[PDB]
RNA sequence: AACGAGGAAUUCCUAGUAAGCGCAAGUCAUCAGCUUGCGUUGAUUACGUCCCUGCCCUUCACAC
């Protein structure tokens, strides 16, 4: 069983290269990631780490501010982008945010072979934090899935980028290691010791 | 200090591990796996590091009574390891086992 | 005449004007090649129609884009919105409007600003 | 670990300045204050007087 | 072992401190479960909140 | 809203309490449109926690 | 709809051409002999064929896939389906 | 003090 | 047969600083210090100097006292674990004031001249070294939380508490993480200065202990517990 | 000599907002020790609560 779409092989006059029309097979990110295979390992977490729409590249333009949880839908890459342009010096510039994900991307697809969408995705579940406290004396308290997804988003940037922020290593070979180890769950990443403090703060104020 | 750099790319340096204070002769990638990265030393170990966990070493191969400068991975057994010292011997480990003394 | 379409798009002052004809898939920007967009980062945004709704299509038609205004970003969006509405509104006229019906459905799939202008207009509260 | 000894200004007052160095230097900085002083007095002054 | 428990109702009036919302939540495990817990974060019905203990009460936290 | 916060393990002592209270046959005239109104809230919003239970106890209070 | 045209060839091919302008569009290939029976439901989803084979063939028309596959004994030899009731009648050639 | 729904609950 | 290290010669252990998180230190914080300054010239409000202006300011003379601070601010710098570059100091006045101390300083021994650093220290913020390369005192932003290292474990001084082992607690906590001791500078008053940061608190020993003596008696455990002789 | 991002306290701020960038004009008052316009890049966090702090309001069916 056979169904036939094109009859004619499509040559542009305009010369397209064959990258382009391999993502004219499927939707990649930076024409080099796959979303096929990515899943949020927590459940909780599902349906506010968003990686079912796939995008080429993490600028969209959306409004994600009008509504109370619109940030729920935004790519997951997009918000780790936002993220990274703080601390004034940055503010406005989101091309070289895309750029340092582009070149994180490649860092951790280098040094850990899988794909790094779904490192990203792993980082961003073992980092959230699930119970934290608030003072009234500190009384434990329970945390919302989006509260969770944004402090994770946050503490790997942070982490990252106040492990460069005097060191040789730049902001993106930084953040790569940041986000594999937060992915191996590994006490090294700056987010999973924040997240264990925070927890055991909180257990200890039950 | 073992630096990786990215080729073709100078400028950029991916990681920096600090095998040993000695002189740090032969660093070689393992043919099989990608990301397992082999170090010998004058301090006469051979450190199996990981491109993913740079802090420690994933086996540590001993018992050279001499320089190593000489590291081979054997085809088709990617567990094994074959290290040559100026003692005059050629040990082989397996790296499938624990390891640090020569199959 | 040989069949033509005219549209524009809009991001910020960005303006883009797309003529879409009869040809053979000889698509320009400023009278230059899409490849040659820039930003160079940026520049599959503005390959997001020619990859959805397939090249093949574009094979049997012309698109000459002509922008002004706005800044790398806003132009890109222009460019991008002007060769959907563009490739939408030759389909309808010259075309089959089942195709036009799919056309749509796939564009406002992925991102309904392909086909209507993003204006956040001020609103006080 | 390398040990060093604090540097400090004994009878040290904030409104009171920072010894310096030179005593030129410290001299006409005080005269060029008084300066600024008495144009910024004189000239509101004037401007009051001519309102 | 931590448990999923999805919120049914966001309760109101309940006087808990600011940014505390007092809710109600039933089990993934067993449907039939409910136990009121205290949020920390913005909160809305069907989300899935992670409860590191089952047992404990929520109670009003001035 | 005050019915809506409590917590399921109060419902049953509040059933237990509309209980003893029917065997006071003055309270329970007294005050009937209050109670009925309450225990049928009570009864609709936990529903699903309620018919769950297989305490025959609670079964006989509810007879 | 009024906007697709199914032609059933004698050599096994299913062509799908646009009515309003004559473009075709898709081509389905299973059976191996004459079809000699093409229907498409109210609802534009499911397709059926048949063809002196004596198979029954169940297509998704809008994702283009086979469904199932269904074989009698005897050819197929002319179709009739009813949109409303979503039956369709056989003359086999037994 | 207590709010309607505690106070219920002491009782 | 292990062998040796390439390069024997003596190094200077590395001066820790809180902008390095990750590495293994004591802290040892000497809450409630009392650090005020007031224009006579400005003076370090002393419990016996100035006794007729404090009352004016209308605070007790009991929390008058910096002299306690000095002293330990004495016995930690003059350490071993300070010579063996494993210990950093940071102060909480009582004002509200949060002090880094530098490793590398080395505080004049006669209190008055510390009278004199206090002083220029609030005024100017800071403190550089004679020879001018690196600033030993300095003010910093609170809550001390931030500056702490990232994974570390927190204690106070409460003669209320359990008696424990100082070496036996350091042992048996971990190794990546890192000890603070928030020890109340102030003479007497209620152990809860440090509550909300800290999570326990811990005794050291059944009798009274001054804060000088036990921020001492707490540094000689953890250089036997670390082996730093 | 001074200095390497600025202590305590205090103020402001919710989407084309905060923040960064330049280009023009100087429009009878104000402004050049500057003021006002224009476009460019453009986020995080909340959008709930009356728990604290203030201000304010109240005491033609059916059903209640």
């Amino acid at each position: 069983f056979e169904v036939v779409e094109e009859f004619t092989p499509v040559v542009l006059a305009t010369p397209i290269p064959e990258e382009v029309q391999q993502a004219q097979t499927e939707i990649k990110l930076f024409n080099k990631w796959s979303f096929e295979e990515v899943e949020v390992k927590d459940a909780s977490l599902v349906d506010y780490v968003q990686v079912r729409q796939p995008i080429f590249v993490a600028h969209t333009a959306g409004r994600y501010a009008n509504k109370r949880f619109r940030k729920a839908q935004c790519p997951i890459i997009e918000r780790l982008t936002n993220s990274l342009m703080m601390n004034g010096r940055n503010n406005g510039k989101k091309l070289k945010a895309v750029r340092i994900i582009k070149h994180t991307l490649d860092i951790i697809n280098v040094l850990t072979d899988q794909n790094p969408i779904q490192v990203v995705v792993d980082a961003i579940t073992n980092t959230g934090p699930r119970e934290d406290t608030t003072r009234v004396r500190r009384q434990a308290v329970d945390v919302s899935p989006l509260r969770r997804v944004n402090q994770a988003i946050a503490l790997l940037t942070i982490g990252a980028r106040e492990a460069a922020f005097r060191n040789i290593k730049t902001i993106a070979e930084t953040l790569a290691e940041e986000l594999i180890n937060a992915a191996k769950g590994s006490s090294t990443s700056y987010a999973i010791k924040k997240k264990d403090e925070l927890e055991r703060v909180a257990k200890s104020n039950r | 200090l073992v630096s990786v750099y990215d080729s073709y790319n100078p400028r950029t340096i991916l990681l920096s591990i600090n095998a040993s204070t000695h002189p740090t002769h032969v660093t070689k990638f393992h043919t099989q796996d990608n990301k397992i990265l082999a170090t010998a030393s004058d301090d006469r170990v051979t450190r199996l590091w990981d491109i993913s966990n740079a802090y420690e070493p994933q086996l540590e191969l001993t018992g050279a009574t001499d320089y190593v400068r000489t590291l081979s991975f054997i085809p088709a057994a990617p567990h094994l390891v074959a290290t040559g010292s100026y003692d005059g011997l050629i040990r082989l480990y397996d790296t499938r086992s624990s390891g640090s003394t020569p199959i | 005449a040989v069949p033509s379409v005219q549209t524009f798009g809009k991001k910020k002052s960005a303006t883009a004007v797309a003529h879409v004809k009869a040809g053979k898939g000889l698509i320009k920007v400023n009278g230059s090649p899409i490849t040659l967009v820039e930003p160079e980062i940026l520049r599959f945004k503005v390959y997001e129609p020619l990859l959805l709704v397939g090249l093949d299509k574009f094979s049997n038609i012309d698109i000459r884009v002509r922008v002004t205004g706005g800044g790398h970003v806003s132009q890109v969006y222009a460019i991008r919105q002007a060769i959907a509405k563009g490739l939408v509104a030759y389909h309808q006229k010259y075309v089959d409007e089942q195709s036009k019906n799919e056309l749509k459905k796939a564009f406002t799939s992925y991102d309904r600003t392909l086909l209507i202008a993003d204006s956040r207009r001020p609103e006080p509260k | 670990i390398p040990t060093h000894a604090p540097k400090y200004e004994e009878n040290f007052n904030p409104d009171k300045k920072s010894y310096d160095p030179d005593r030129t230097r410290s001299e006409i900085n005080k005269m060029k204050a008084q300066l600024k002083k008495e144009r910024k007095f004189t000239m509101k002054e004037i401007r009051k007087d001519a309102k | 072992p931590v448990t999923l428990a999805k919120v049914i109702k966001v309760l109101g009036r309940t006087g808990s401190r600011g940014g505390v919302t007092q809710v109600r939540v039933e089990f993934l495990e067993d449907t039939s479960r409910t136990i009121v817990r205290n949020v920390k974060g913005p909160v809305r019905e069907n989300d899935i909140l992670v409860l590191m203990e089952s047992e404990r009460e929520a109670r009003r936290l001035r | 809203d005050a019915l809506m916060v409590m917590p399921f393990s109060y419902v049953l002592k509040f059933l237990k309490f509309i209980d003893t209270v029917m065997q006071n046959k003055t309270l329970l005239h007294s005050h009937l449109p209050l109670i009925c109104k309450n225990l049928f809230f009570i009864i609709k919003f936990n529903h699903k926690e309620l018919v769950s239970q297989k305490n025959e106890e609670l079964k006989l209070q509810i007879n | 709809c009024g906007n697709f045209g199914f032609i059933g060839s004698s050599n096994g091919s299913i062509t799908i051409y646009n009515m309003q302008s004559g473009i075709l569009r898709k081509k389905y290939k299973l059976h191996k002999r004459a079809v000699t029976g093409i229907s498409l439901d109210g609802m534009n989803r499911k397709m059926v064929s048949c063809g002196l084979d004596g198979i029954v063939g169940f297509y998704d028309f809008n994702k283009s896939t086979l469904l199932g596959k269904l074989k009698l004994d005897a050819p197929i030899t002319a179709m009739v389906y009813h949109r409303s009731s979503d039956l369709f009648a056989l003359a086999l050639d037994d | 003090s207590l709010k309607a729904g505690e106070r219920l609950m002491e009782a | 047969q292990k062998a040796l290290p390439a390069s024997l010669v003596p190094q200077a252990p590395p001066v820790l600083t809180s902008k390095d998180k990750i590495t293994k230190r004591m802290i040892v914080v000497l809450a409630m210090a009392s650090l005020e300054t007031h224009k006579i010239k400005y003076v370090l409000l002393n419990c016996d100097d100035h006794q007729g202006l404090l009352k004016k300011m209308g605070r007790d003379i009991s929390e008058a006292r910096p002299d306690i601070t000095h002293q330990c601010l004495l016995t930690l710098l003059d350490s071993p674990i300070n010579k063996a570059g494993k210990l950093q100091v940071y102060i909480q006045t009582s004002r509200g004031i949060l002090i880094e101390v530098n490793p590398t300083v080395r505080i004049p021994r006669t209190f008055k001249r510390f009278s004199g650093l206090m002083v220029q220290l609030l005024h100017k913020l800071s403190i550089r070294s004679v020879n001018s390369e690196e600033k030993l005192l300095k003010v910093i932003k609170n809550p001390i939380t931030d500056h702490l290292p990232t994974k570390c474990r927190k204690v106070t001084l409460s003669f209320d508490a359990p008696v424990i082992r100082v070496q036996d607690y350091i042992e048996k906590l971990d190794d990546d993480e890192s000890i603070c001791v928030f020890v109340g500078a102030m003479a007497r008053g209620k152990d809860n200065f440090a509550d909300e940061y800290v999570d326990e608190k811990v005794g050291l020993s059944n009798y009274p202990l001054s804060a000088s003596v036990a921020c001492s008696k707490f540094c000689h455990g953890a250089e036997d517990a670390w082996n730093i002789l």
